[PDB]
């Protein structure tokens, strides 16, 4: 059968077709978690260097303008200090949509000091609903997120239904596979929202309603002896 | 001429000159991740095969990178890339270094103003079942064809279940020479008078 052949006949995008332990893990993780913090803050005119410590996983999540459908543009996002925040050994995870993101992602993950070693791409199926960039050739059912290592059981798909237009939520997916590597405990969601406080993490964001943060006693839950815990450690 | 048509030789050396102009250009190179070096993937003559159309390129690991630096020093600007999610024949995704990998890449670039091309009509998702190694699945040449119908294309890297027709395919394990369209037979005599293709 040719899905692409369908999908132009139908509607019907080739991934609606596809079809199809570690709990104990997911357990560790939850038990190592740190409390949930969060901060309002308007990135732009943030002192990002105001966030510490140095983090060992940054989630990158601007709100692009293709993303509707403040946007931010990927001249504002390569003017971030990423590099300031980032610790010598760290891993970023940069959404960058479907379009000259994919390029302009790709050069502030260099600019900011790291090496692309993944490629996670967000496949959106249409079964509930079997619009055009000029530039584009066809049409744009899927989104990336980029993996980014610098210093010295998961696969690189998700597939959920598209969600509604004006829905900008990235799926929540992304954060198992990121604390199933084990990257550390220092988590940073730059951009994030109310909607994807979790604990663990630190969300960072100008449309939080609310703050907790506070950079001592953040630290306070990685001083020793728990400095480098993996997060999926007792 | 629209049958296929093919050249064995080694594409680092045949003179690409004498092939014209090409709506498609579709290559599936051996990056250094027998393959091709960096600067031999950089040298590829590709900026002639084109004044106007695309250029499709898969691309794995660094070749993320690198085929993007090649695809903008031929002249291309990256419009879209294809992603090719491989099932088994039973549609599940087949898997197999910080995550498995459930597809595979293909840059979609630009060059020049190409006009009358159906955009819009496929999606960037390409589902279909993995076969050989290295194999790309024959999906993407429907697609090519819904975009630019009836136009003259050419692979590069191709083995011999890539000949399709409308395409000229470029390969060092096709079995010889085969071409009709007859303006290149004519220039391919008139360069290579005896049939070798050497430095
Ligand atoms: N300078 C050169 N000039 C001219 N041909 C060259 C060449 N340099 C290498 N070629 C030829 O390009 C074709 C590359 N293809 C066919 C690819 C095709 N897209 C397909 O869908 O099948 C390929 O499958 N490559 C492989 N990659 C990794 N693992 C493999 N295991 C077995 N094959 C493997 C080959 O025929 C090669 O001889």
């Amino acid at each position: 059968n040719d899905y692409c052949q369908h999908f132009v006949d139908t509607g019907h995008r080739p991934q609606n077709f596809i079809r199809d332990l570690i709990r104990l893990k997911d357990e560790l993780i939850a038990k190592s978690n740190t409390p949930p913090m969060y901060l309002q803050a308007d990135i732009e005119a943030f002192d990002i260097r105001e966030l510490t410590p140095k983090f060992d996983v940054i989630l990158l999540e601007p709100p692009l303008e293709e993303y509707y459908r403040k946007c931010w543009t990927w001249d504002d996002i390569m003017k971030l200090e990423i590099d300031e925040i980032a610790a010598p050994r760290s891993f970023i995870f940069l959404w960058c949509g479907s379009g000259e993101g994919l390029d302009l992602g790709r050069v502030c993950l260099r600019k900011w000091g790291y090496r692309r070693c993944e490629d996670i791409c967000w496949i959106k199926t249409n079964k509930n609903n079997p619009t055009l960039d000029p530039k584009a050739v066809f049409q744009r059912t899927k989104e990336h997120c980029l993996m980014g290592i610098k210093g010295t059981v998961d696969i690189d798909l998700i597939i959920t239904e598209e969600p509604e237009i004006g829905n900008i939520e990235k799926p929540v997916e992304i954060f198992h596979i990121i604390e199933h590597f084990c990257l550390g405990r220092r988590r940073l969601h730059l951009f994030g929202r109310d909607s994807t406080i979790r604990p663990g993490w630190l969300t960072v964001g100008p449309t939080l309603t609310n703050s907790n943060y506070n950079a001592e006693t953040y630290a306070s839950y990685f001083s020793a002896p728990n400095s480098y815990l993996t997060g999926c450690t007792e | 001429l629209f049958p296929p048509q093919w050249i064995c030789c080694d594409i680092r050396y045949l003179d690409v000159s004498i092939l014209g102009k090409f709506a498609v250009v579709m290559a599936d190179p051996p990056w250094d991740i027998g393959t091709l070096t960096d600067d031999e993937m950089r040298r590829l003559n590709i900026p002639v095969l084109q004044d106007d159309g695309f250029l499709f390129l898969w691309v794995t690991g660094r070749a993320m990178e690198l085929g993007r630096e090649c695809l903008n020093l031929w002249g291309y600007e990256r419009v879209d890339e294809i992603i090719w999610v491989k099932t088994n024949q039973l549609q599940r995704i087949i898997r197999t270094h910080w995550l498995n990998h459930g597809k595979e890449h293909c840059l979609v670039g630009v060059k020049g103003n190409p006009q009358g091309f159906n955009q819009g009509l496929d999606c960037d998702v390409i589902v279909a079942e993995v076969r050989s190694t290295s194999h790309k699945p024959d999906e993407i040449y429907g697609m090519i064809e819904r975009l630019s119908p009836g136009t003259r294309k050419i692979e590069l890297f191709g083995r011999p279940h890539n000949v399709q027709p409308n395409w000229i395919t470029l390969g060092n394990q096709l079995d010889g020479i085969h071409l009709l369209d007859p303006d290149v037979v004519a220039r391919f005599k008139q360069r290579y008078p005896d049939g070798i293709i050497s430095k």
